[PDB]
């Protein structure tokens, strides 16, 4: 929740559990800890509510609560983190970034590191120069 | 040049002599020219 989370979520996961409320203590037990979001929206499968119950006197509040969807903020993060670059680039689509776009896309912002490009085609070169811009992501987007 | 090496060997041609003389330009300018390189790779991989 270290400031990933936008204020219209954070605000919609309050009034979700405000449904219940009751001094942020009560009618929020382990009975209504799937319910919660089952009313929300998205619904918890027993990986869910064991992810929920992992690190959890027995009774939640808020603090706990939204720290629960911290972890679970590690789900849907699949195609948005992906969508800014194919809005951004790749206007043809076909991932095989040409010469001059992958010099551009390594074109150091600011930053100016060195020494990890080299390092990432000593460490794998595709062949057919011609660097994959999937391939050349997923590696860190795994 | 596979097929009728071995005559040439047995007798010298000018025309060998000639021919040796011209890929010696192509294969100094082939190492000379850097942009060539993936120009030639470039029109490889096109035509597959």
């Amino acid at each position: 929740m270290a400031d990933q989370l936008t204020e219209e979520q954070i605000a919609e996961f309050k009034e979700a559990f405000s449904l219940f409320d009751k001094d942020g203590d009560g009618t929020i037990t382990t009975k209504e800890l799937g319910t919660v979001m089952r009313s929300l929206g998205q619904n918890p499968t027993e990986a869910e509510l064991q992810d929920m119950i992992n690190e959890v006197n027995g009774t939640i509040d808020f603090p706990e609560f939204l720290t629960m969807m911290a972890r679970k903020m590690k789900d849907t993060d699949s195609e948005e983190e992906i969508r800014e670059a194919f809005r951004v680039f790749d206007k043809d689509g076909n991932g095989y970034i040409s010469a001059a776009e992958l010099r551009h896309v390594m074109t150091n912002l600011g930053e100016k590191l060195t020494d990890e490009e080299v390092d990432e085609m000593i460490r794998e070169a595709d062949i057919d120069g011609q660097v994959n811009y999937e391939e050349f992501v997923q590696m860190m987007t795994a | 040049v596979d097929y009728n090496r071995a005559k040439w060997l047995k007798e010298p041609n000018p025309e060998a002599e000639e021919l040796f003389r011209m890929v010696a330009e192509v294969f100094i300018y082939w190492s000379k020219s850097h942009n060539f390189k993936r120009e030639e790779q470039n029109f490889v991989v096109q035509n597959e």
